[PDB]
């Protein structure tokens, strides 16, 4: 029953408790209501350090929860810099759609985390590519009435 | 119609969901988005026979009533909450939060929302 815990310690950054339940069999990759994995929640709440720890023992960095989010999809989101990097450099797709077809680049773009786009750029983001409404990310930025953010987009 | 993120904070904020009961504007937006993807034609029929509808997926079990599902506790027809116009929507969730347990009975919100920087919803918005 320890997996329902790792994931209430990795939402709430307890970076001691979330290595006593890895070393006790806890399952790295348990699912709670919303189909988050602590890897999920750790990039949802900005935990860095929880989210290097749940690498190392093998958590999957491309898991989609129940809408078809990544845990990079939420890190460009919220616009941690850190954990982006951290969750490319370890294999995440920088060009995965979720449900709605957004991409990474479409939800830092939403929420004008210029740095993110940037990096997310650097390693090949689809400025083409669209949600389900026909949407890119330059047209997020427009909509936005972001002129910065355009102007990164047109380059 | 799918809104932009600053256009829907705006009209949000005409309905009266940036000065009510402590909820700031942001959490609403943020919840619009993880529900619906700011799409007020947004429809998903539940495991139950019943359907979230519209742009913060209101059930159909409990607020309204769809002729297929009988509480109808916004006194609406689901339908009602389909529309571009986000009043029905607004009303109905202005009801559902003020039953005392609050914001924590917005599922989208509670699992993506809650504890994270919701005021950079509404950041960058000239409102
Ligand atoms: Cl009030």
């Amino acid at each position: 029953d320890l997996g329902k815990k790792l994931l209430e310690a990795a939402r709430a950054g307890q970076d001691d408790e979330v290595r006593i339940l890895m070393a006790n069999g806890a399952d790295v990759n348990a699912n709670d209501e919303y189909g988050s994995t602590p890897l999920h929640l750790a990039a949802l709440m900005g935990h860095l350090e929880i989210v290097e720890v749940l690498l190392k023992n093998g958590a999957d960095v491309n898991a989609e929860d129940t809408v078809g989010d990544t845990p990079l999809h939420l890190a460009a989101s919220l616009g941690h810099l850190e954990i982006v990097e951290v969750l490319l450099k370890n294999g995440a797709d920088v060009n995965a759609q979720d449900f709605v077809g957004a991409t990474p680049l479409h939800l830092a773009a939403n929420l004008g985390h210029l740095e993110i786009v940037e990096v997310l750029l650097k390693h090949g983001a689809d400025v083409n590519a669209q949600d389900k409404f026909g949407k890119t990310a330059f047209d997020i930025s427009i909509d936005n009435g972001n002129e910065d953010l355009a102007e990164i987009l047109q380059k | 119609k799918v809104f932009g993120r600053c256009e829907l904070a705006a009209a949000m904020k005409r309905h009266g969901l940036d000065n009510y009961r402590g909820y700031s504007l942001g959490n609403w937006v943020c919840a619009a988005k993880f529900e619906s993807n700011f799409n007020t034609q947004a429809t998903n029929r539940n495991t139950d026979g019943s359907t979230d509808y519209g742009i913060l997926q209101i059930n159909s079990r409990w607020w309204c009533n769809d002729g297929r599902t009988s509480r109808n506790l916004c006194n609406i027809p689901c339908s009602a909450l389909l529309s571009s116009d986000i009043t029905a929507s607004v009303n109905c969730a202005k009801k559902i939060v003020s039953d005392g347990n609050g914001m924590n009975a917005w599922v989208a919100w509670r699992n993506r929302c809650k504890g994270t920087d919701v005021q950079a919803w509404i950041r960058g918005c000239r409102l």
